[PDB]
């Protein structure tokens, strides 16, 4: 290289420096997604029950039975469109950043623009996931597909609170009396061991653990994790936590509210699902829809480039009597 | 001590997010208006204050106000990392200088007046009174230091 | 004595360093670096020597020199490495947390 | 919504800076005044020699 016209230098390298996207939850597969035609769709539900019976002397009068119930409702989907456009004036006479000889060229531009368009929509999904499992849809500025689904189904909160300023008070015990007894009731299956688990702000998490009721039990002989001496969960980004046959999953994508926590159980059949449905264009229109479209065009007359990409999809939380809303007193 | 360090940030279709292709005359959306590149008053070598989404009037005067307000510089001289044109010039000179007019798509958020200031909200009916959309849908974009 | 101190310098160091490291979480190694009397707070606070009065470990602070005899009386708590600096370059109750691993962070060059 | 005004995407930054770089001497001479009458430290009688003081 040069620092002037008379004289060089000694040019030595490049750095990337990237942020870092958080992809938790998405790991742990909980949702599944159906592809379909329009922009409305159908749930219905249909609850059996019993009843008690009484005795009644031989002869005389008799007793009799009672019938069940039905119930249907229906939803809308909104539309998440992006793009960007590329003109001649942004890679005439431009290095190549990175080398020294290298013009700029046309095709990296496109494939950058290309990658942060996914990048995009993955944190996107992500996001209107984490959402759902909070009980809502995502919609954001769109108030047309704001659905509470504890109003939509007719369901409740049940929030189970713990105020770590009471030493006395274990709240392990408050979460099983509270959260669990609920959830084994509410199952509506006959199925009898599910696996809860607790998906808890860092706040809240790190609050929990300072709670003398839970470092107690551990202090006084060895154990398999030392929460007391060694961090926990290792060296990971996250720190998971094993307690009570409760798996506690710490939450540093930085988007639960400070202070809250979720208690749900797994496996729970057509608990969480997605549904997808075509874009606006006549080629989509009224067909089969697709996760993502992506447009790419240039001009016929060479003088500019277009980028175009679209999605649109709604996320459901089908029974959301199962998701315990928690909050921390401090 | 102070390290001579250089950035770079934004371009040309960052500020034109769209345009109207207009079939026959493809200059159907600019104007070309004589600027005082160099300062009247300043040192002989001297950089022009001029920078890329300015207000300029008709006249090529930089628009201090909704009522001056006509169009957006655009030209290839002011964009960022072109200092290569430094010293050219002559205080008191005008050289003519390409403006957008009609027919595009303009972020607002890179409109600001001669002082600097971010576009008045009485002086984008101007620009959008002239066959213009101005947007505020800009998705962004967050480096480190951002949870994502 | 009533908050541990590990806990404040997790919350502060590993916050700051997984969000600005710039690639991603790539299981991350810290190190801490600090004066001879910041390192004996550190040991005194009672909330650190609670966790090791009760059955046997590895290090044992309370009855054995940490480190050996030899010189500076490093320590690992938690998965978090401390070492005292006795060459004086430190200034005296300061420290300095950095993690291992990052590429191109320090260099070197010659003429 | 299905029909309205899209959304645009952002950009990058590409920031450059260089340094310079110091320079340290260090230099020392020796001279005959300094070894030819004098014994050596470590020994009672053994004359001093030149490849003690470079070394």
């Amino acid at each position: 290289m040069q620092n002037g016209d008379f004289q060089i230098l000694d040019y030595t390298g490049l750095i990337s420096t990237m942020p870092r996207v958080d992809t938790l939850l998405q790991s742990m597969n909980l949702f599944t997604e159906h592809f379909g035609r329009t922009t409305v769709a159908r749930i219905e539900r249909l609850d059996d029950g019993a009843g008690d019976i009484k005795a009644v002397q031989r002869g005389g009068v008799r007793q009799h039975l009672a019938n069940d119930r039905k119930k249907i409702v229906n939803l809308n989907i909104p539309f998440f469109p992006l793009d960007r456009s590329i003109d001649r004036a942004d890679i005439q006479n431009f290095r190549e950043f990175g080398t020294e000889n290298a013009p700029a060229t046309v095709d990296a531009e496109v494939q950058r623009h290309m990658a942060r368009i996914r990048r995009s929509h993955a944190i996107l999904k992500s996001k209107a996931m984490y959402a759902a499992l909070k009980g809502t849809s995502w919609s954001p500025d769109d108030p047309v597909s704001d659905y509470n689904y504890y109003d939509v189904w007719g369901a409740t909160q049940t929030t189970a609170d713990v105020d770590f300023t009471k030493l006395g008070v274990d709240p392990i015990e408050v979460l099983e009396a509270e959260a669990r007894a609920h959830i084994i009731d509410w199952a509506g299956d006959n199925g009898d061991n599910y696996e809860i688990v607790v998906l808890a702000s860092r706040q809240w998490f790190s609050a929990l653990i300072a709670h003398p009721q839970v470092t107690g039990a551990y202090s006084q002989y060895p154990s398999t994790q030392e929460i007391l001496r060694r961090r926990l969960g290792g060296n990971a980004n996250n720190r998971i936590f094993e307690h009570k046959n409760i798996l506690f999953i710490e939450d540093i994508s930085g988007n639960i509210p400070a202070g809250e926590a979720y208690i749900f159980p797994r496996g729970i059949s057509r608990m969480f699902e997605i549904y997808y449905a075509p874009s606006d264009t006549l080629r989509d229109a009224n067909q089969a829809a697709q996760e993502l479209y992506v447009f790419f065009k240039e001009s016929n007359y060479l003088r500019e480039a277009k980028i175009e990409s679209e999605t649109s999809f709604l996320t459901v939380n089908n029974r959301p009597e199962l998701v315990v809303k928690s909050t921390g007193k401090f | 001590a102070k390290a001579h360090v250089a950035t770079l940030e934004g371009n040309y279709s960052d500020i034109v997010l769209g345009r109207v292709v207009a079939f026959g005359d493809t200059g159907w959306n600019f104007k070309e208006v004589d600027m005082t590149f160099i300062a009247d008053d300043a040192d002989a070598d001297s950089k022009t204050t001029l920078f890329a989404g300015v207000l300029v009037g008709e006249d090529g005067t930089p628009a201090t106000a909704a009522a001056g307000v006509f169009g957006v510089l655009v030209d290839r001289k002011v964009l960022p990392g072109v200092d290569h044109y430094i010293g050219v010039f002559e205080p008191g000179e005008k050289v003519p200088m390409v403006l957008a007019v009609r027919g595009l798509t303009l972020n607002q958020l890179k409109l600001k007046y001669a002082d600097g200031t971010a576009i008045d909200a009485a002086g984008i009916q101007a620009l959008e009174a002239q066959g213009n959309q101005v947007t505020d849908k800009i998705v962004g974009t967050q480096f480190i230091g951002s949870v994502l």
